[PDB]
């Protein structure tokens, strides 16, 4: 089965630059043309660049051209962008994508990549329990929950006990606060009864900042 | 460039209602005329591609059709999985553009929130600062008001919120407020509490502790 697996986004100054990466594999790759497509927080998608097969041609969005450079690998079944001069609106998940000759579609994505633009320091979060107690239980269920708190840039993922633990979890979507930094809290319903019995442990990973903390959320 | 018109903005139909999402463009795109869906925390998936064709493994309850500047994705029967924004894409002339996308919203029975609220803990605390969390957890509508008190003062301005996207396997949503202040603040108070308006409530629960 085809994979596109993205690399190179980051936290990056406004002037600054970055390479993206984007490795794919279980198809010819230079028999493809292929596309770079963006998506800034909270809006739509935005087609950046395209590159044929061989990578002879190649074609820009205006809010790109002369910054931004597409090129190919063959011989590594790699795909490149090159992006120059960055301003805070290139802050954007980018897309590497699979294009169908024949018929003018974007037949296959990658997951893609967080690029943030932006002036603001690198910062790791705290991770505070959200305790259960007889005011976050209501007959038989309890809520418990990790507060994930001021940091930057995104992302961080929440995992509860190593992943075995998914059923009735919810982790928020971060909110940018004054400070100009995010916060997140994720939870999750169990039954009251198991809270003498379980271990509940929330595992947090913000990569920007080499910050790991496993919070075990205790009962009050 | 070509441009895509979506119609609606968002959709909200029923479980196993018919889903009709209008795509028009600007000028004559031929047939190369393509749909998308995008789950949250997820790439666009292909649905639909050279305007009535349909990509590989895609459920036969999505289908498209139309030429020139018309076009439709139909969902037959929407499942509570189809929570997505849906977008059409054009190639028949550089540059590619994409419509501006169609939010389908799942449409479930109103389910009135369960309300949780959670005490700073001593480690914050220890930091000088002092966060109070609401949970209102599987409610539908999205809609629901939250007001935090501090000994009877509503607090304003000093508390975030976030709302979980569309459940897709109950519709519901989830949401989560957090009330911040300092620890001097906290420490000079006695009751928090967190008050919850929604229309599957008959009337407004409050949780509250006493930080004593």
């Amino acid at each position: 089965e085809v994979q596109l697996l993205e690399s190179g986004g980051g936290l990056v100054q406004p002037g600054g630059s970055l390479r993206l990466s984007c490795a794919a594999s279980g198809f010819t790759f230079s028999s493809y043309a292929m596309s770079w497509v963006r998506q800034a927080p909270g809006k739509g998608l935005e087609w950046v660049s395209a590159i044929s097969g061989s990578g002879g041609s190649t074609y820009y969005a205006d809010s790109v051209k002369g910054r931004f450079t597409i090129s190919r690998d063959n011989s590594k079944n790699t795909l490149y962008l090159q992006m120059n001069s960055l301003r805070a609106e290139d802050t954007a998940v980018y897309y590497c994508a699979k294009y169908d000759g024949i018929y003018g579609e974007l037949d296959f994505w990658g997951q893609g990549t967080l690029v943030t633009v932006s002036s603001a320091s690198t910062k790791g979060p705290s991770v505070f329990p959200l305790a259960p107690s007889s005011k976050s239980t209501s007959g038989g269920t309890a809520a418990l929950g990790c507060l994930v708190k001021d940091y930057f840039p995104e992302p961080v993922t929440v995992s509860w006990n190593s992943g075995a633990l998914t059923s009735g979890v919810h982790t928020f979507p971060a909110v940018l606060q004054s400070s100009g930094l995010y916060s997140l809290s994720s939870v999750v319903t169990v039954p009251s009864s198991s809270l003498g019995t379980q271990t509940y442990i929330c595992n947090v990973n913000h990569k920007p900042s080499n910050t790991k903390v496993d919070k075990k959320v205790e009962p009050k | 460039e070509i441009v895509l018109t979506q119609s609606p903005a968002t959709l909200s139909l029923s479980p196993g209602e018919r889903a009709t999402l209008s795509c028009r463009a600007s000028q004559s795109v031929s047939s190369y005329l393509a749909w998308y869906q995008q789950k949250p925390g997820q790439a666009p998936r292909l649905l639909i591609y050279d305007a009535s064709n349909r990509a590989t493994g895609i459920p036969a309850r999505f289908s498209g059709s139309g030429s020139g500047t018309d076009f439709t994705l139909t969902i037959s029967s929407l499942e509570p999985e189809d929570f997505a924004v849906y977008y059409c894409q054009q190639r028949s002339n550089w540059p590619l553009t994409f419509g501006q996308g169609t939010k389908v919203e799942i449409k479930r029975t109103v389910a009135a929130p369960s309300v949780f609220i959670f005490p700073p803990s001593d480690e914050q605390l220890k930091s000088g600062t002092a966060s109070v969390v609401c949970l209102l957890n599987n409610f539908y509508p999205r809609e629901a008001k939250v007001q935090w008190k501090v000994d009877n003062a509503l607090q304003s301005g000093n508390s975030q919120e976030s709302v979980t996207e569309q459940d897709s396997k109950d519709s519901t949503y989830s949401l989560s407020s957090t009330l911040t202040l300092s620890k001097a603040d906290y420490e000079k108070h006695k009751v928090y509490a967190c008050e919850v308006t929604h229309q599957g409530l008959s009337s407004p629960v409050t949780k509250s502790f006493n930080r004593g």
